[PDB]
This record gives structure tokens, sequence and C-alpha cells, in this order.
């Protein structure tokens, strides 16, 4: 698609563990990124 | 988990607090252990020297301290009861048996204290003044944590002598507390500290 937008995460302060899967971002969209607006809610298991 | 906190951001975000907030990648609360006895001892005393403290550390056993937390050897009975306990369970010590003060960070905590100084001990009288003191920087040290302020699972410490001048009366409490403090850190952090 196109872009409908347009000292706290300091990098010697984060363990990259796992490196952060992009479908988290789907999966748990308030938990994996800041600023979600206009978000929809998903049904994720049947 | 992962579906509680995502929950809970949406509502912290939806229902109450309409702000934008910057959110890190999530770690676990860790904790510490000690795996070994102690090497030679650490005594330590206040700025005046007044009140020393001996203690050891070595590591109580997986089930000792799985069944403290689960109550089952809580000391709030007698301590004959509780001594009976630990002979029908782990082959404790009589001496050792009679001889517990406390727990550590809650009211049912992962470590455990021990006296045994049979020929010093017979101090009694002040010894158990400052044995409560010993027990409040006793609690408060282990809900501390001296590594990065995490709490400390499976570990004994054991006070080997008591020496403690005579008729303090307001010096021996409020100075003892951090001299447990500082020897349960020394005790602690001396002869196999792990995460």
């Amino acid at each position: 698609f196109e872009p409908l937008v347009r000292e706290f995460n300091d990098i010697n302060k984060i363990i990259i563990r796992q490196p952060i899967r992009t479908e988290y971002k789907i999966a748990f969209p308030y938990l994996y990124n800041n600023l979600p607006h206009h978000v929809h809610l998903t049904w994720y298991h049947t | 988990g992962e579906l509680y906190l995502d929950c809970v951001m949406h509502d912290l975000r939806k229902m109450y607090s309409e702000i934008d907030i910057k959110v890190a990648d999530p770690v676990v609360t860790f904790c510490e252990t000690v795996v070994e006895t102690s090497s030679l001892k650490c005594f330590a005393e206040t700025p005046n020297k007044k009140n020393k403290i001996t203690m050891i550390a070595e590591p109580l056993e997986k089930g000792l301290a799985e069944d403290i937390e689960n109550e089952v050897v809580q000391i709030t009975w007698n301590r004959k009861k509780l001594g009976e306990f630990f002979q029908t369970k782990y082959d404790w010590d009589l001496l050792a048996a009679r001889s517990i003060w406390a727990f550590g960070p809650d009211a049912t905590g992962p470590n455990i204290l021990v006296d045994d100084t049979l020929p010093s001990e017979v101090d009694k009288a002040l010894l158990g003044s400052v044995k409560d003191s010993i027990v409040q920087g006793f609690q408060w040290g282990t809900r501390e944590g001296p590594l990065c302020d995490e709490l400390i699972r499976n570990v004994k410490f054991k006070i080997l002598d008591a020496v403690v001048a005579q008729e303090p009366l307001h010096r021996g409490g409020g100075q003892i507390i951090p001299t447990a403090r500082r020897v349960v850190y020394s005790a602690f952090l001396m002869a196999t500290p792990r995460l």
C-alpha cells in the first residue's frame, strides 16, 4: 500500500534477543508499535 | 503475557488516556542465587566500631525452597514442630532445627536464616535483643537486591559469631539493621553469585 500518515529506546539498553518479526505488529498492534491510529482489531482463533 | 499487555495498552489508550505512548521492547524480571558454600567470611561493623555480625552462605536444597514457597515449612507454629518437620523431611540437624530465625523478602520467601555458634550463643540476652533487628535488615536487604535490585532465590544465610557490645540501648537495633544488610550483601556477593 501507500503510507497513511505521510533516552528511552537506547540501543545500549535493549536486549535484542529475538529479531522482532514484522507480523507481531499485525497480531498485537498496540503492544508492537507506537502511535497505532486507525487500527483494526483481529479475530485470532476459531 | 502478550495478549494481556496488548489488551491493557489498548484499554489505556482508548479508554482513559488518549496520549501517544512510547513503549520499549519487553524484558522479563530476573532473580539471583548461590550454588556453593561460602569462602573466608566477611564480618563488618558500623562507623562506630560497636557490633559485629559473622555470616556465611550456602544453598538450601531445591525441595527446601520449593516447600517454603508452598507454605508447609512455615515458622508460625511451634519451633519444635518446625524442627520436627525439618527432621522428618530433610535429615536436618536438631541443633539447627530450633535456631532458625526468619524467611526473607515476604512472609514466605526463598531464603532462610540459621544460627549455629553453640559456645558463643549462650549470650542469649544480648543476642535476642538485636536478633529482631537482624531480621528487619534481613528481609529488607533480601527484597532490595545487590546486583540489579532483583530478588534473591534459594540461598541459606548462617550466622556463626555474634559480637555485640554490652547494653547498646540506642545503638544496637538501628545500627545493626544496615550491618545486617551489608553483611547479607557480603555473604551473597563473595563466593558464587548467579542469575
